[PDB]
RNA sequence: UUGUUUUCACUUUCUCCCCGCACUAAUGUGGGGAAAACUGGCUUUAUUUCUUCAAUUAUUUUUUUUGCUGAGGA
RNA sequence: UUGGAUAAGGUGCCUAAAUAUUCGCUCAUGAGAUCCCAUAAAAGGUGUUGGUUCAUAUGAACUAGCCCUGAAAAUGGAUGGCGCUAAAGCGGA
């Protein structure tokens, strides 16, 4: 009906890692239908907001947003990296991103 | 070029030539060893 | 030396577990590799496990060898020589216009629908989406009207 | 082309030659095709061979000629007999192997396979004396004679390899590995 | 992966390889419902799963056996501990992936009235030659200790009857829809009949 | 790796078969017999108008082309069983103490008394389709008759292997139930 | 025949082949770089023009980028010179990595170290 | 003490004949024989947009979508 | 410090990356699973797989891959764990 959706939904997995260690300036998102690295690559380079609520206001609203960006793939399986303006918070793993249809 | 390909046949038509005069060679002699 | 009726019925009704063989001008679907989702013909067997395929000129795979275990083998099989090769093999599938045959069964169809449904652009789906709007007003109506 | 398909194993002809001395005027020339990744691993594999039977090593020897030998039909079926010398962990044997395929590369690339995976045998320890074509008369393994039937048919109880876009996890109703 | 959540059936599933799936989608913070874990098959003879169990039943902690590891034996919680030895589970995160899934024997009242899916990735059917021993877990359970495998039976086969009649009558109503569609089809406009055919509606 | 392996079994002529996802039913004057055989790779081919049964499995290895015949001898067994009962004959075979059979339970659950003089009695249900009565002949003689061969021959077999002795020479103490012979009816 | 036997003893731990044309015009144009200070006090620049080459290599007449890359090509009359008034150049790891450094190339399996012969040209492209 | 030459044996059939004559995994089949020649191979003439013109190497020229960075202030 | 790309090693989950592709072998009623490394032998097997040499599709004798016996210790227990057999084992590509 109403609230058009026109993005694509995301999932935020961990940072950029290795086995016991990270690099909390890549995070990996996972695609709702990309399953291979060729269908991966079609997003690359398209900004990605991190939607997320607070307990109170802080501008007038209750909902605040981090973006980001889509740099690279992520192995062969449709997993991307992205890079947010800042380091996404360990509490949103397994959150929802809006990957969005522009630019 | 069908000059050149006939000249390419030729070598390698006589390299496997030498290769099966080997194999029945060693064949010959294996033969002849075995009694 | 000839049976006649109990041969014809018998033999129709014999209802193998397995059809669709490996044999030679077996019609099959690839599902892996650079070539899947095309269609080619079995036209030798090399291994258990390797075959050669050879779409013809008019399914775009060339004549190459796949392991077996990437083909999903379809009803359909033309009458072609072990032997044979890529021109009488495009000359026998024109004739008995196998190609056809395939573009008519559920699976054909299925891909041929999808294959031109997936090419469909923004104007297109909202056609669709409002025939299919149009159509659900109608069934409402027959369906109140059925009471 | 699938890369994933192809392996890299290619035939080469490699003629080489002693180094002429004042002992010797005109050596003999050594002349043989192997099987190897590149001419570069071709050419260690003659120079190797050139040392155990010949009495002539690289430094005392040069190259004539290193070429790629083609097949001329890569798309006939042809059958192949190989012989064979391999040592294993207490012995060395030979073996006479048969395969049947396009190319004599792909023949060679199906034993260096088979023998890892029946006598843990690496391709160190393989030397191929003696591929060659044979025909269908005097095919000896039973496993390369039961291919040649007048008519060849069998089912297909292999199971689906789907792309991995289709390989989807979540699945809602039970496959069929009945298939047909 | 995206939905509320997955309900699956355990039925004819290889406990190792649906474990890690069910724990890699848990991670993922995906909800899950396993249903009917007795019907999960294990590879390997009945008598050797039976050993393995053995052993690991002989396994207590010599001072208070209290503390030791609980061993457990619905096949449901087995499937749970399966699953929570593939999983992180002594960290936050990792505990709450674990609690993030819910397993039963048998299928419950919210779950026998919603759609079940199936892993073919873990499917016994796919995932061993048919010629080599498997073992289901309802009766290892059985042996081991359970006794409750055919009261779980008894309620498989009620709810096998009332899913029948279910069935029975969707497919009258599925086929009546058809035929009022195939009869409102020709009422609508001749262009929108044909972009329906041409896109195979 | 054989591509295809196959045997054939005639059908004889006052059986009907059922083949169905390799479970297998026959009928005969005698009975139904009723095998499974879903452990095993094959096609079974009934044909009725001609008769016969051709089991047929493809790309097997020795150890599963083993089977092949064994399906066939299973078949061959239950078709001669549904048209002529199998019987053991069986014998009773005791030095001092003359061993009490007694079959009750209309030919069913044979009890043995005396056996070593041990006034203890002893008894063995028959397997389902299975029927025990003793010989008008000889009159040591058991007879165990049905159309399953496996429900007879392990029916037999359970008689013979309750009544084994302990803690004596069994090369010397003789004495038991043993099958003497096996044939038809 | 000096140089080889010093290639002899470090064999192991090198991988070496031959460069051909375009590799080294590439490798020249794209890594080049050289030894600019008085000597002893080089001071290593991108090559960035021919103004440097022709002050210190200009008395032998080989004022040039391509000069270089001809006397380096062909083992020209002025070649250890250029090639010392080359810096050493400094390699990005393949682009699709290697096989397995502690085997030799010519091992039948998977290796790289030893001699490459024309096979280094595409080793050096993903490196560059 | 090397070349050179010769012999037979090599293929497809939805062909025909005989035997088992329905025996097959089979809408066929096993064994033994004949046939030409579609199939396959070769030789000519014209074409490569009906179709192919590959692969590798050397040698060159571009291209789609995009990530990160902007030192300095002559 | 920011990007990129790799080494060693890995890619079923724990754990970032293949339930990848391709070819064989193996069923273990104590399978096996990365140098150092965290034990295993002589001697056997009519388990199965592949070779070699003799005898009119049979009988033998060898050979070597995986498997099995040989193979028993004390708190409860460890291929790191779960587990894995159309491998997630072994040998390759």
């Amino acid at each position: 009906l109403q609230a058009v959706r026109l993005y694509e939904k995301g999932v935020i997995l961990g940072y950029k890692r290795s086995q016991r260690n990270q690099d909390p300036n890549f995070t990996l998102i996972s695609i709702k239908n990309v399953n291979t690295k060729k269908h991966a690559q079609f997003y690359v380079g398209k900004r990605v907001a991190y939607v997320y609520r607070t307990t109170k206001h802080h501008d007038g609203v209750k909902i605040k947003c981090i973006w980001g960006k889509v740099c690279r793939t992520h192995g062969n399986s449709g997993v991307i990296r992205a890079k947010f303006k800042t380091h996404i918070p360990p509490k949103a793993f397994g959150d929802r991103v809006r990957i969005l249809m522009y630019p | 070029k069908q000059i050149q390909k006939k000249e390419l046949q030729k070598i390698n038509h006589d390299y496997y030539k030498g290769v099966a005069k080997a194999v029945k060679k060693k064949k010959k002699r294996e033969e002849k060893k075995a009694k | 030396v000839e049976l006649t009726e109990e041969e014809k019925l018998y033999i129709s009704k014999k209802n193998l577990l397995f059809k669709r063989f490996v044999e030679p001008g077996r019609l099959c679907l690839i599902e892996y590799g650079p070539y899947a989702g095309k269609l080619c013909f079995i036209v030798d067997i090399v291994t258990i496990t390797r075959v050669i395929v050879d779409g013809a000129f008019i399914t775009g795979v060339p004549r190459m060898v796949i392991p077996l275990k990437r083909l999903k083998l379809l009803k359909e099989r033309i009458k072609i020589n072990k032997n044979c090769k890529s021109g009488f093999l495009r000359k026998t599938v024109n004739s008995t216009k196998v190609l056809e045959e395939f573009n008519n069964s559920k699976l054909g169809k299925k891909m041929i629908i999808k294959k031109k449904r997936d090419e469909a652009t923004d104007f297109e789906r909202f056609q669709v989406y409002f025939a299919k709007r149009e159509l659900k007003k109608k069934m409402t109506t027959i369906k109140n009207k059925k009471n | 082309i699938d890369n994933s398909l192809n392996t890299n194993i290619h035939q080469y002809h490699i003629v080489g030659r002693a180094i002429p001395t004042a002992k010797d005027k005109n050596p003999n020339v050594y002349r043989m095709c192997i099987f190897a990744k590149n001419d570069t691993n071709a050419k260690s594999r003659f120079w190797y061979f050139m040392k155990k039977i010949n009495k002539l090593k690289k430094s005392n020897g040069e190259l004539l000629a290193c070429e790629q030998i083609k097949e001329r039909f890569p798309l006939r079926v042809k059958n192949y007999g190989v012989l064979l010398r391999y040592d294993s962990r207490t012995g060395t044997h030979n073996m006479y192997k048969e395969f049947r395929d396009t190319t004599k590369e792909g023949a060679i690339a199906q034993l260096y396979s088979e023998m890892a995976g029946r006598h843990r045998a690496r391709a160190s320890s393989i030397n191929i004396i003696r591929i060659s074509e044979i025909s269908s008369s005097l095919v000896r393994r039973p496993h390369i004679k039961q291919l040649l039937k007048r008519r060849l048919r069998f089912p297909a109880l292999h199971l689906p390899t789907l792309q991995k876009e289709y390989r989807k996890k979540f699945a809602s109703k039970r496959p069929s590995t009945y298939r047909m | 992966m995206y939905k509320k959540e997955y309900v699956i059936d355990c039925k004819g599933h290889l406990l190792g390889r649906l474990a890690s799936l069910i724990a890699k989608e848990l991670l993922n913070g995906q909800r899950i419902v396993a249903v009917r874990c007795e019907d999960i098959n294990i590879s390997g003879s009945l008598y050797r799963n039976k050993l393995k169990y053995q052993e690991f039943l002989r396994l207590r902690t010599n001072t208070n056996p209290k503390k030791g590891p609980l061993h457990l034996r619905e096949p449901s919680k087995i499937l749970w501990r399966c699953v929570r030895g593939m999983l992180p589970h002594k960290t936050y995160k990792g505990q709450l992936a674990l609690k993030k899934l819910k397993v039963c024997v048998g299928m419950p009242y919210p779950y026998d009235k919603k759609k079940k899916y199936v892993l073919p990735s873990a499917l016994r059917a796919f995932r061993l030659k048919k010629h080599r021993r498997y073992c289901r877990l309802g009766t290892l359970s059985s042996r081991v200790g359970w006794n409750y495998d055919t009261l779980v039976k008894k309620n498989e086969v009620l709810r096998k009857q009332v899913s029948k009649a279910y069935y029975k009558k969707k497919v009258n109503n599925l086929n009546e829809k058809k035929e009022i569609k195939t009869e409102a089809l020709n009422l609508i406009n001749p262009e929108q009949r044909q972009v329906l055919e041409n896109f195979g509606y | 790796k054989t591509i295809v392996s196959t045997q054939k079994v005639l059908i004889p002529e006052g059986v009907k078969v059922a083949i169905n996802a390799r479970k297998v039913t026959v009928s005969g004057k005698y009975g139904t017999l009723r095998r499974s055989f879903r452990h095993l790779p094959i096609d079974i081919r009934l044909n009725k108008l001609k008769k016969y049964i051709k089991v047929v499995m493809w790309f097997g290895v020795p150890d599963s082309l083993a089977c092949i015949r064994t399906v066939c001898t299973h078949l061959k067994n239950m078709f001669t069983g549904v048209t002529k009962k199998f019987l053991y004959k069986m014998r009773l075979v005791h030095a001092h103490f003359p061993i009490n059979s007694n079959i009750v339970d209309n030919n069913t659950r044979i009890e043995i008394r005396n056996y070593l003089g041990e006034k203890s009695v002893r008894f063995v249900k028959a397997l389902p389709g299975v029927v025990i009565e003793k010989s008008p002949n000889v009159k040591d003689e058991i007879y165990v008759s049905g159309a399953d061969i496996e429900n007879v021959s392990l029916t037999a077999a359970l008689i013979h292997q309750s009544v084994l002795c302990r803690n004596k020479d069994i090369r010397k103490f003789l004495d038991g139930i043993y099958v003497s012979e096996v044939t038809t009816v | 025949k000096a140089t080889k036997e010093m290639l002899k003893i470090v064999e192991p731990y090198v991988t070496y082949g031959y460069p051909t044309l375009s590799t080294v015009r590439k490798l020249l144009y794209k890594r080049g770089y050289v030894r600019v200070g008085k000597v002893r006090r080089y001071a290593r620049k991108k090559i960035q023009d021919n103004a440097d080459i022709s002050k210190h290599l200009g008395k032998y007449n080989v004022h040039g980028i391509e000069d270089m890359v001809y006397q380096l090509y062909t083992c020209g009359p002025v070649f250890k010179k250029v090639n010392n008034f080359l810096w050493a150049f400094k390699l990005k790891p393949p682009r699709k990595g290697f096989k397995a450094k502690r085997h030799a190339f010519n091992e039948p399996r998977p290796g790289d170290w030893g001699n490459r012969e024309a096979h280094i040209n595409e080793l050096i492209n993903r490196m560059i």
